[PDB]
């Protein structure tokens, strides 16, 4: 009745019980086409260890964090496919005749986990697949199966396990919540799968939160300090390993968050999906315009102050009772100077006093109307020392946006250049610097921490213009 | 620092050093470097910085990512493409004696926001 590996053993495996589980250590791989190659001979054994450690069939004192088990399970499998059936031939052997519960309890999450990651090949998935349907009454069993036909649809993982994957396999629990957070200082709890891509997670965002729209957002990874994109083809616990690893690199499983925001700002007309311009674009706009990085009159900022303290407080009037806290919320930074404590209250007041009959929502997008046509507006901002340009200041503000790259005074705030994507003819980063060359023209050069991030934005708006 | 009396004029002409804040590093061998470089005569920077310290480099302190290596044992690199940098590092480390002298030219304290993560 329950199926095993016996008769698949006579024509695959290696020969010496050997397809039923055992605390002994393998010394060659199970598969012969494995065993065939010598090179191959020590990580599937080294494999097989810490498939016995994660059940607890190793008789060792020193104790392993999962995560790293888990990792030298599946990562040289993901590399070299010709180990990926190795893999499961390891696994369903520690599940046969294991007459020991825990072990074989930690032996389906070891499963599960696989499933998620990569098929069997074509001659092993019949077997595999009887051997969970004869087996279905184990309570990761179903799951297992229905795995194999996801990660059959959309092609295998390219990083091993995510520490969010391993705890719900070491809780044997099969659905995962990920926390998604965004710009309004709220969050979501998201279901995703081992499968699961970035886009995916972003489309039922859009559902959630009744977007129009997201083309031009993605998920973003604050770690560390940074702030990443996600790729939107990825699957999105590749890319979560793939961004942890190369902080580490570039700079103890890491904390992070990941958000939903807006990437790329193109094409975008406040008013036409109110709620992404209420959950989304104001929240973004609202701290760069706080920073002082735009070009305001004192009137312009009076005017604005009036819909973003009416869009912070709606009816709430009081809370202009302390200008020296209050006023950094409501007045950019290079603007407070313009006039007294007093004088700051007196003008908000006024103006606010002419937002009565509005909602929050149409404040929010009042303030984006008033500004949306800045050609500051729609940008990411950089700080670099530039090198390049003696009749400039040393440091100079960079806005990266649907036209380009502009380069600003960061006293006066006005454009000392716009390179357009129409002209610009290359660009390259390293850690410490950012370059790019316009024309035959003009070069710019500069240091920076935050050339990828150019070079991501820079990437992906030019994609998207040429799409 | 890593010696005191090391005078940048004794070894480099004045063009060659304008601007740059130039000491002397001397590292103990023990273990890797795992010092990252990056630049080089071939890129857009013209000359050799470090991109990382992961660790031999970080235990002696006095180098970080952007100080850039002007000299290896005496060589000077302010002309070296990136893989040949990368090459006398590694040369220098593995071959010869207890320590390597690196010249450095140390990055002055950023006056700018290095860390703005709008989008």
């Amino acid at each position: 009745k329950l199926h095993t590996l016996e008769e698949f053993s006579y024509e695959f495996f290696r020969a010496p019980h050997l397809w039923a589980y055992s605390c002994e250590p393998l010394r060659q791989p199970l598969l012969k086409r494995v065993h065939a190659n010598v090179d191959l001979w020590d990580i599937a054994c080294q494999i097989f260890v810490a498939i016995l450690r994660y059940m607890g069939d190793y008789p060792s004192r020193q104790a392993w964090p999962t995560l790293e088990l888990t990792d030298q399970i599946f990562t040289l499998a993901l590399q070299h496919p010709a180990l990926q059936d190795e893999v499961y031939c390891q696994i369903l052997k520690q599940l046969t005749h294991n007459s020991n519960r825990h072990s074989e309890e930690r032996g389906w999450q070891l499963l599960w986990l696989c499933t998620g990651l990569f098929p069997p090949s074509k001659g092993l998935l019949p077997h595999a697949q009887k051997f969970i349907d004869t087996r279905r009454g184990k309570l990761l069993a179903p799951d297992c199966s229905r795995r194999i036909q996801k990660v059959l649809r959309t092609g295998p993982r390219k990083q091993p396990p995510h520490q969010v994957e391993v705890e719900a396999a070491e809780q044997n629990v099969s659905r995962i919540c990920h926390k998604i957070y965004f710009p309004n200082d709220t969050s979501e709890m998201l279901e995703v799968v081992a499968n699961t891509r970035v886009r995916d997670v972003c489309d039922s965002i859009a559902t959630r939160l009744q977007l129009a729209s997201w083309e031009g957002c993605s998920l973003f990874i604050k770690i560390s300090d940074k702030v990443i994109s996600q790729k939107e083809g990825d699957f999105f616990f590749d890319s979560l390993r793939e961004v942890s690893d190369w902080v580490k690199k570039n700079k103890v499983t890491l904390p992070y968050q990941v958000y939903f925001m807006r990437k790329l700002w193109l094409n975008i007309s406040p008013g036409k999906d109110v709620n992404a311009d209420t959950i989304l674009h104001y929240h973004q706009e609202l701290p760069k315009y706080l920073r002082g990085f735009h070009k305001c009159s004192r009137e312009d900022a009076i005017h604005l102050a009036g819909l973003i303290y009416k869009a912070q407080f709606n009816n709430d009037r009081s809370q202009l009772a302390s200008v020296p806290k209050i006023l950094r919320e409501l007045v950019p930074e290079n603007l407070t100077r313009l006039m007294s404590s007093e004088e700051w209250k007196k003008s908000i007041l006024l103006a606010y006093d002419k937002h009565k009959d509005k909602t929050v929502e149409e404040a929010k997008v009042a303030f984006l109307k008033w500004i949306c046509r800045w050609p500051t507006f729609g940008s990411a901002f950089f700080e670099v020392k530039q090198t390049s340009e003696p009749s400039y200041p040393d440091v100079i503000l960079i806005a990266i946006n649907r036209h380009g790259v502009l380069l600003i005074h960061p006293k006066t705030k006005d454009l000392l250049t716009t390179y357009p994507f129409t002209k610009i003819s290359s660009w390259s980063s390293g850690s410490t610097y950012f370059h790019m060359a316009l024309g035959s023209g003009s070069r710019l050069l500069c240091e920076t921490s935050l050339g990828y991030k150019m070079d991501d934005l820079l990437t992906s708006y030019v994609q998207q213009l040429l799409s | 620092k890593y010696e005191e009396g090391f005078d940048p004029y004794s070894m480099f002409t004045p063009e060659q050093i304008m601007g740059k804040d130039v000491r002397l590093l001397r590292i103990k061998k023990e273990g890797s470097l795992d010092l990252a470089l990056e630049g080089g005569v071939d890129s857009p920077i013209g000359k050799v910085v470090v991109s990382a310290v992961y660790g031999a480099a970080e235990r002696h302190g006095g180098i970080v990512k952007g100080d850039e290596i002007m000299a290896i044992n005496g060589k000077i690199v302010t002309d070296y493409t990136l893989a040949e940098a990368e090459a006398a590092l590694q040369k220098a480390w593995n071959q010869g004696g207890d320590w390597i002298d690196l010249v450095v030219a140390v990055c002055p304290p950023k006056e700018y926001d290095d860390e703005l993560t709008f989008f």
